[PDB]
């Protein structure tokens, strides 16, 4: 069973964009890619329960070795450890609805079975970084995930914004993807070894842990990093629950995780930059899809503050990580049935009413946000009030700025997550489109994810689910008061006179405008250089005309 | 609305035939006049270099100034190297007579 | 202030024009179609207050401080209806063009089907 | 070429190429000088590279 | 004066010569009011017309 | 709905530009810079100016508070200890960097831990 | 359905004419094609500016600057409206 | 396409009068494209009145000596003096004319018959002797009854 | 032209000139994402000065 979680899904892929799938048509592929994924969280459930509870790991010698050259050695093999139940468990479960999903939502696509195929492979991918015992199989996950991502978000190719997208969120995670590398190069270096469990760090070279984390800050979209991220919705619906809840921004996390080599003041203070900049940023879109991507990356934040708080903190991230895919894909596919319901419109001006959606559609979007916000237990409410507790008490004085910002960026969720809601459904209607989505692929699909959120209450992701952090209960129920804070805010739908703030914010700081001229343009000017005044000029030799 | 091939293979050329063949060119490209002289023009950018203001100080710091900048970062490199190996001050070129080449019968 | 295609214009298209854009972006600015409407109420009756003007001076200045308000006020997030430019469902899937075909190339004109030298 | 050259030399007290660079650059600026601007650069690097040629 | 090398070599200080003849530019959508902010703070911000048309309506 | 509707670009009817390569054009109109915001009016009509100029008070408002603690406040700020462990459990524990039982001001070698958590870079020889 | 992806003439002339008649001084039996919008009806440019806008929200349009400058009767209306294939 | 008229070599003929060094006029009909050396060969002038292009990789073509009337003058191809073309030109002047030299003379290879050219009037220039090698020669006189027409080969060895 | 009544013409055209950026902008934006891109150079370079330094302490009050 252990090897079914791995290889199958690639299987399904292999089988959708083969010429296999010129006999099979649309109806054909969409059962192969169903199957495909079902057996592959069959193998992961019964993966889950032997490694999490009864604490038996499995390591798997699949295909030899991959190259091995003087002492820099690696091979085929998988680890199947307690992160690596975890994080496929995840990975498979939001993959499976994900594509039932998609197998109505893109319906009406002329190149059906290659959308799924794509989907698969991209899930295939996911799996492999995750089972991997090395580095090196690790970095084939990674890249193999970047790639698919590629294919994924510039889908529509005729649409060229679509296209640009893709190309920045490749070259975006370039950059971390050398420094990645570099930091490996590191490791393999000073410690003999490229496996897990032979890297144990205690005191190293600071190159290592920076390097890394920069590696890491470009997956999991962090501040000077996260431009890519809001680009990625120009991809269609089913690629963007799947890359904000499974896979790809939660790599970099669930790397840093499972190193535990990095210095905590860096991790710290871009883990709650993080938050609180995607926190503001997503209080002022009105792109319905937007929002979203932005409370992605706040979370994504939180859970980099959690890892920079210690081992515990590093189980409590790993948490958040695995509570946050099932709410998140949950919001993106019930946003996606409101914008299929509203002839494909994504502002929130446009909405209202309850005519547009379905009854579950409405019920999915409110569970989902209600375990975003931290409604009292309910599952994102144990593993968020778990990362603030723990950095209401640490020792480090950076964490008590630290713990500031996640307090601000808790109450901004409450208040454009109920903005989401608001708009969306209690207000008048604005658009001219009804046609509400009532098939059983996309409702089964939204189920499962809602199914997933009462079993992260009902059963704990790890131990620390009903540990008690001793505080006052004056800390200890503040974040009930600013999600409390955020829902009446947003109910009321006020509103500043201070435009030039507003236009600040909701322009999202500038960093794509200061990004195209700060390092882009000089890098085609330096290339204008080097050809023109070097190849052409300086360095050129002429004729000797006679 | 030609007949290339007869109905048992048999290729035939249709040198004297009235219908247009389908053949090697028959997707050529129409060509652009500004854009088949803007690829010309690229194509000989050599003639267009001058040494004026901005040509003579972009070439110096930019052209010569990476180049010093790699030679001073190997140069920097080669020493550190040598230090965290128990070497002594080696010989590169320039730089008066010194240990090259290490001694593998050496402890150092 | 407007740029060089509404300066170009007639006076009647140029005042209609930026009455045209005020209600867009009064759009663009509000969070609801019935929080529009009383805001598109008063910028009807601002337009209202300076129709019986004759002075070529006065009207001048009243139209150059209200294309610099809509120059300052410009969403950086407009309302585009998705199916037109600016929109999120322009140039997905558009039908293709007639390409066309050559059967049986490799069978035309066999050894000889290299480069020239 | 030859007294800067030998000036050089006597200044710095001992023989390598900087006296012959510097005569070089010396002649090469003599020869470029009153010509447009390419040439009071080029000629002090042609002579300069004629006496390290030489060494 | 005096003939030299110098005559004979092709110095590359010789501008190249433009055209006045108008380039291509492609198309582009209209922006009808396209002025570049350039202030953090401004008095339109505080206008009296856009306390009337946006603000102050019920 | 597949088939919608879309203009296509014009072809160059006049000479190019020396650096043309600035211009995506796919076929469709209207194309685009290589890279957005690179030239043309930026989204709400401001400037680089704009972004430097409040940038050059917001950054150091974002930046003041994590110097003011991590310059004017230390470990006993905190009304506890770190978790307490035995001698040979806690002394694998505290040699990693990381760790934060490093801010125990109760140990007995509290200076000398935290003189050895000093971040290098260059490993030395 | 009908038609190459454009409406028909004699719907779109039933709701140009819905559109058409919500002014308060327009008297509704003047409302007809092929009416002028200021010298048969009596509209000055704003109220022109206003309903080419209804009109944009009525078809799902958006209508470019300089057609709706053209604009400037009942039957330049439809003739417009019927040959968008973008007119829902 | 129609009832247009079939293409005749009367559209493409191009008269030019030729005065030779003797002063008698002569009436040389040519093809458009065709260069006007080339319509000289082929109208039966002696080959003491040719002489290579002495540019490189061109002496397999045959030039003469004309001169060219004002009018005439903007419709010979233009030739850079600093490229090799240039000196091409610039040698023939140099040692195949000389002194013979006047501000209408020319190379009848640069000139390419077309319909400006009907109805202008050249006159061949005297040259000075030259040598190529051993089999392509001039001595100075003209004073040979053999066509450059019937050499079936042009030889640069 | 069969859509320019639909999605707009060709008449409004892109206004930029195809140059270069000016030199000081160049240079000091290089400068910038040298120093922002080659952050390891700097901190190496920063490594063996504080070191040698120290050495240098050493060696100056051993021999006294
Ligand atoms: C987030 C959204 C981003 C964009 C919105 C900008 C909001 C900023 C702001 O100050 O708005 C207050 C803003 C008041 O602005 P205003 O109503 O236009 O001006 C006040 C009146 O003119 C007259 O009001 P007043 O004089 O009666 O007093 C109201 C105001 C004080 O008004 C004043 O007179 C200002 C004097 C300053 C010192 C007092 O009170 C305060 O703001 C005191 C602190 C609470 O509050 C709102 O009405 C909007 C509420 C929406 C949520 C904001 C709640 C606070 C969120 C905290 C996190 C901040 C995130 C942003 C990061 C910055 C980058
Ligand atoms: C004796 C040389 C014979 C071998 C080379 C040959 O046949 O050249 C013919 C050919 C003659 O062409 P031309 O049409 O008379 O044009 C002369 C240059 O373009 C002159 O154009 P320019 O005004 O740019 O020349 C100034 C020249 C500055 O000239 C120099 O740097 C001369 C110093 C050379 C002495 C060696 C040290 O600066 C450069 O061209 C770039 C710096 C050269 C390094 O020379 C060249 O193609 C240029 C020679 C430059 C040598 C450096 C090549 C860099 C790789
Ligand atoms: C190599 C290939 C050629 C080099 C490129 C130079 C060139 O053609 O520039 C034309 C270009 C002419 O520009 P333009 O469009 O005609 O108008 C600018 C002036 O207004 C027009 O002024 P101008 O250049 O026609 O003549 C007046 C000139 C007065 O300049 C001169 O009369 C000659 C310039 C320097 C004298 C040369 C002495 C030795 C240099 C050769 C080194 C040989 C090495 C031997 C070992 O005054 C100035 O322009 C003021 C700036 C002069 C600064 C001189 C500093 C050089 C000493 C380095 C200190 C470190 O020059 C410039 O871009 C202006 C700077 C002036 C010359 C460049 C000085 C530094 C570059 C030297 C690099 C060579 C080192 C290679 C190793
Ligand atoms: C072991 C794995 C083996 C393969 C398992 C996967 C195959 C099941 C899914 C079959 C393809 C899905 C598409 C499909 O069947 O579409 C229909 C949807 O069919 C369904 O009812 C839903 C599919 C079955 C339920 C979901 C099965 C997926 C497996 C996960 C189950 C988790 C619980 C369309 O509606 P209908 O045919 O019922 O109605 C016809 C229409 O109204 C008139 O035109
Ligand atoms: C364009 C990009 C496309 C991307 C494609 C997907 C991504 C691929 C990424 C990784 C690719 C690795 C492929 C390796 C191929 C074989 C290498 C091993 C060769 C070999 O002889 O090894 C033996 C073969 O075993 C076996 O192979 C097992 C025996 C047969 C039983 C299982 C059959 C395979 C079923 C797979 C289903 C589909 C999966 C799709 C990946 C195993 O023994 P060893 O000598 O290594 O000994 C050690 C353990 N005994
Ligand atoms: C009306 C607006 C008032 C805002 C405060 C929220 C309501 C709190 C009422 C109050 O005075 O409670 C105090 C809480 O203060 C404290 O000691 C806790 C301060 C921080 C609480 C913030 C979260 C409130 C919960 C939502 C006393 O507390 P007590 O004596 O009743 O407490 C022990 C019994 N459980
Ligand atoms: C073979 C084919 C390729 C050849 C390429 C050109 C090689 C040119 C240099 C040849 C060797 C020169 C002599 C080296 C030793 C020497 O006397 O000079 C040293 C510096 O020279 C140096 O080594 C520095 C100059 C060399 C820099 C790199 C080469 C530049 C040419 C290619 C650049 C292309 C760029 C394209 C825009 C002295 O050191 P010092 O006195 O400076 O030290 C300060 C402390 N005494
Ligand atoms: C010396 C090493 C220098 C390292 C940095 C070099 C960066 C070079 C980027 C070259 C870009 C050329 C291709 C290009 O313009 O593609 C755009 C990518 O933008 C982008 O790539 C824009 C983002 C650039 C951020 C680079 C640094 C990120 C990490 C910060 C540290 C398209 O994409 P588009 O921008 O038009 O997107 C539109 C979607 N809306
Ligand atoms: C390619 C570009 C790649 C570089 C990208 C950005 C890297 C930025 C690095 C900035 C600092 C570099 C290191 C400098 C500080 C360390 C210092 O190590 O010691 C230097 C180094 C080390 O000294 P030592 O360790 O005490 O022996 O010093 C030297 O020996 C070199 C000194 C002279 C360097 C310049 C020589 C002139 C070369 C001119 C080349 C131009 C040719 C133009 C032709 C066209
Ligand atoms: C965010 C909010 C930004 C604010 C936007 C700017 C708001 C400021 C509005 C006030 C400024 C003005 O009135 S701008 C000055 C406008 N007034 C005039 O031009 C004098 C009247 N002259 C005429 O020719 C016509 O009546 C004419 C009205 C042109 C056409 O209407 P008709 O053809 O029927 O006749």
């Amino acid at each position: 069973m252990f090897l079914l979680s791995v290889f199958f899904p690639l299987l399904g892929g292999l089988v959708n964009t083969s010429p296999i799938a010129r006999f099979l048509g649309h109806r054909g592929s969409s059962i192969i890619a169903i199957g495909c994924m079902v057996v592959a969280f069959i193998s992961s459930v019964v993966i889950y329960y032997e490694v999490v509870f009864m604490g038996c790991a499995v390591s798997v010698d699949v295909f030899g070795t991959w190259f091995s050259v003087g002492t820099f050695h690696a091979g085929w093999t998988f680890n199947f450890d307690l992160l690596t139940a975890n994080m496929l468990f995840t990975v498979t479960g939001v993959s499976m609805a994900v594509h039932m999903y998609a197998c109505d939502y893109m319906r009406q696509d002329p190149h059906l079975n290659l959308f799924l195929g794509y989907l698969s492979y991209f899930t295939g991918f996911m799996c492999v970084l995750v089972a991997a015992d090395n580095l090196l199989v690790m970095l084939v996950g990674w890249e193999g995930i970047g790639v698919c991502s590629y294919l994924l978000i510039g889908y529509w190719s005729h649409r060229l914004s679509a296209v640009k997208s893709a190309q920045k969120a490749i070259l975006v995670n370039r950059v971390s993807d050398g420094l990645l590398m570099w930091g490996v190069l590191w490791v393999w270096y000073h410690l003999g070894s490229l496996e897990y469990d032979l890297l144990n760090v205690y005191s190293a070279s600071g190159f290592v842990g920076l390097s890394i984390l920069i590696g890491a800050m470009g997956k999991s979209a962090q501040i000077l990093f996260h431009v890519w991220l809001a680009d990625a919705m120009e991809g269609p619906t089913p690629v963007s629950a799947l890359i904000h809840a499974a896979t790809l921004v939660t790599a970099g996390v669930y790397l840093l995780v499972r190193l535990h080599i990095h210095d905590e003041m860096f991790v710290i203070i871009v883990g709650s930059l993080t938050a609180f900049m995607a926190g503001v940023f997503g209080a002022t879109q009105s792109d319905l899809k937007r929002v979203i991507a932005y409370s992605t990356c706040s979370q994504l934040g939180y859970m980099m503050v959690s890892l920079g708080l210690g081992e515990t903190g590093g189980e409590a991230s790993m948490g958040h990580l695995m509570t946050h895919a099932s709410f998140k894909a949950a919001l993106f596919l019930a946003a996606g049935m409101v914008i299929s319901g509203n002839g494909g419109n994504q502002h929130i001006a446009r909405y209202g009413g309850s005519a547009h959606s379905a009854m579950f559609t409405m019920l999915t979007l409110m569970v989902a946000s209600l375990s975003l916000i931290g409604w009292p237990e309910l599952s994102g409410f144990y593993s968020k009030e778990t990362i603030l507790n723990l950095a209401a008490i640490c020792a480090d004085p950076i964490a008590d700025v630290a713990h500031t910002l996640l307090l601000l960026t808790a109450m901004l969720t409450s208040a454009y997550t109920t903005k989401l809601f608001y708009q969306c459904f209690m207000v008048d209607f604005s658009g001219s489109s009804v046609t509400p989505v009532r098939n059983v692929l996309p409702i089964l699909a939204m189920a499962i994810l809602l199914l997933d959120i009462m079993l992260k209450v009902w059963v704990g992701t790890n131990l620390l689910s009903g540990m008690l952090f001793f505080l006052p209960w004056g800390v200890k129920t503040l974040p009930f008061g600013l999600m409390v804070a955020g829902i009446l805010t947003a109910t009321a739908a006020v509103g500043s006179e201070r435009f030039t703030l507003i236009r600040f914010c909701g322009s999202r700081w500038g960093f794509d405008q200061l990004f195209a001229r700060s390092p882009v343009n000089p890098i085609f000017d330096l290339g204008r250089i080097t050809w023109a005044i070097g190849d052409r000029g300086l360095l050129s030799v002429g004729n000797l005309r006679a | 609305e030609a007949k290339q091939f007869t109905p048992d293979g048999k290729y035939m050329p249709g040198i004297f035939s009235k219908a247009k063949p389908l053949d090697r060119s028959t997707q050529w490209v129409h060509k652009n006049p500004y854009i088949e002289a803007w690829y010309y023009r690229r194509d000989h950018f050599e003639n267009e270099f001058v040494w004026n203001y901005r040509t003579t100080i972009e070439a110096l710091w930019f052209l010569g100034g990476f180049t010093a900048a790699a030679y001073a970062l190997s140069v920097f490199a080669f020493r550190q190297a040598d230090r965290r190996s128990g070497y002594p001050k080696r010989q590169i070129l320039g730089d008066e007579p010194a240990m090259v080449l290490p001694d593998e019968r050496q402890f150092y | 202030m407007a740029s060089e295609v509404v300066l170009a214009l007639p006076h009647k298209l140029r005042v209609m024009r930026m009455y045209r854009t005020g209600l867009k972006e009064l759009i663009n600015w509000s969070a609801n179609r019935h929080e529009w409407y009383p805001r598109a109420y008063a910028l009807r009756q601002e337009f209202e207050d300076s129709k019986a003007l004759t002075d070529r001076e006065e009207i001048r200045k009243k139209l150059e401080h209200g294309e610099e308000l809509l120059a300052r006020f410009r969403h950086w997030e407009p309302l585009i209806k998705p199916e037109f430019v600016g929109g999120t469902a322009y140039s997905i899937n558009p039908a293709q063009p007639k390409l066309k075909f050559i059967p049986n190339y490799d069978a035309m004109d066999e050894y000889k089907k290299g480069d020239h030298l | 070429f030859s007294f800067t050259d030998a000036t050089v030399e006597n200044m710095r007290g001992k023989h390598d190429m900087t006296s012959g660079m510097v005569a070089g650059a010396v002649t090469g600026f003599l020869f470029g000088m009153g010509r447009p601007m390419p040439q009071p650069v080029a000629w002090p690097l042609a002579f300069a590279g004629a006496a390290v040629a030489a060494d | 004066s005096m003939k030299t090398l110098a005559d004979y070599i092709r110095w590359r200080n010789k501008e190249p010569i433009k055209a006045s003849v108008e380039e291509w530019r492609p198309p582009v959508p209209v922006i009808n009011y396209d002025k570049p902010q350039n202030d953090v703070l401004s008095a339109l911000d505080k206008d009296p017309i856009v306390r009337r048309v946006l603000i102050n309506p019920k | 709905g597949a088939g919608a509707p879309v203009k296509l670009a014009p072809r160059p009817d006049k000479p190019l530009p020396t650096w043309y390569e600035l211009w995506w054009d796919n076929g469709y109109y209207p194309g685009q810079p290589a890279a957005d915001f690179m030239f043309g009016a930026w989204p709400g009509n401001m400037t680089e100016t704009y972004y430097l100029r409040f940038w050059s008070v917001f950054g150091l408002a974002l930046a003041a508070p994590f110097y003011y603690v991590a310059n004017f406040t230390d470990e006993t700020r905190m009304p506890m200890v770190p978790q307490q462990y035995p001698a040979e459990v806690r002394d694998v524990l505290v040699q990693r960097r990381n760790s934060m039982l490093k801010h125990d001001f109760s140990a007995p070698d509290f200076k000398e831990v935290k003189d050895r958590a000093k971040i290098y870079w260059t490993p030395m020889y | 359905g009908f038609g190459g992806g454009f409406l028909d003439k004699d719907s779109v002339t039933e709701r140009v004419l819905h559109v058409t008649k919500h002014f308060e001084k327009i008297d509704a039996s003047k409302v007809s094609p092929a009416a002028s919008f200021e010298k048969d009806l009596g509209l000055d440019s704003l109220d022109v500016v206003e309903l080419v806008m209804a009109l944009e929200e009525e078809f799902g349009l958006e209508i470019p600057d300089a057609e709706a400058d053209k604009i400037a009767s009942v039957g330049d209306a439809i003739n417009y409206i019927c040959s968008n294939p973008m007119a829902k | 396409h129609g009832p247009a008229q079939t293409p005749t070599v009367f559209d493409k003929l191009v008269e030019v009068t030729v005065v030779d060094m003797n002063g008698i006029r002569h009436r040389v009909r040519g093809l458009q494209g065709q260069s006007l050396a080339q319509a000289l060969v082929e109208y039966g002038f002696p080959d003491t009145y040719f002489f290579p292009n002495m540019g490189f990789y061109t002496q397999h073509i045959v030039d003469a000596h004309v001169f060219v009337p004002k009018e005439f003058w903007g419709k010979v191809q233009n030739v850079d003096p600093e490229s090799d073309d240039g000196l091409a030109v610039k040698r023939m002047f140099r040692d195949i004319v000389q002194d013979y030299q006047r501000d209408t003379s020319f190379f009848a290879s640069y000139i390419t018959l077309g319909a400006e050219h009907n109805g202008m009037t050249v006159g061949i220039g005297p040259i000075k002797p030259w040598i190529l090698h051993s089999e392509w020669a001039f001595a100075g006189v003209h004073d040979s009854r053999n066509k450059q027409f019937d050499k079936p080969t042009v030889e640069i060895w | 032209t069969s859509l320019d009544h639909v999605f707009g013409d060709n008449s409004n055209k892109l206004n930029y000139n195809f140059e270069p950026m000016g030199m000081g902008s160049l240079f000091i934006r290089t400068m910038v994402m040298v120093g922002v891109f080659f952050f390891p150079v700097f901190i190496m370079i920063n490594d063996d000065y504080k070191y040698t330094s120290f050495l240098d302490k050493v060696a100056a009050a051993k021999a006294a």
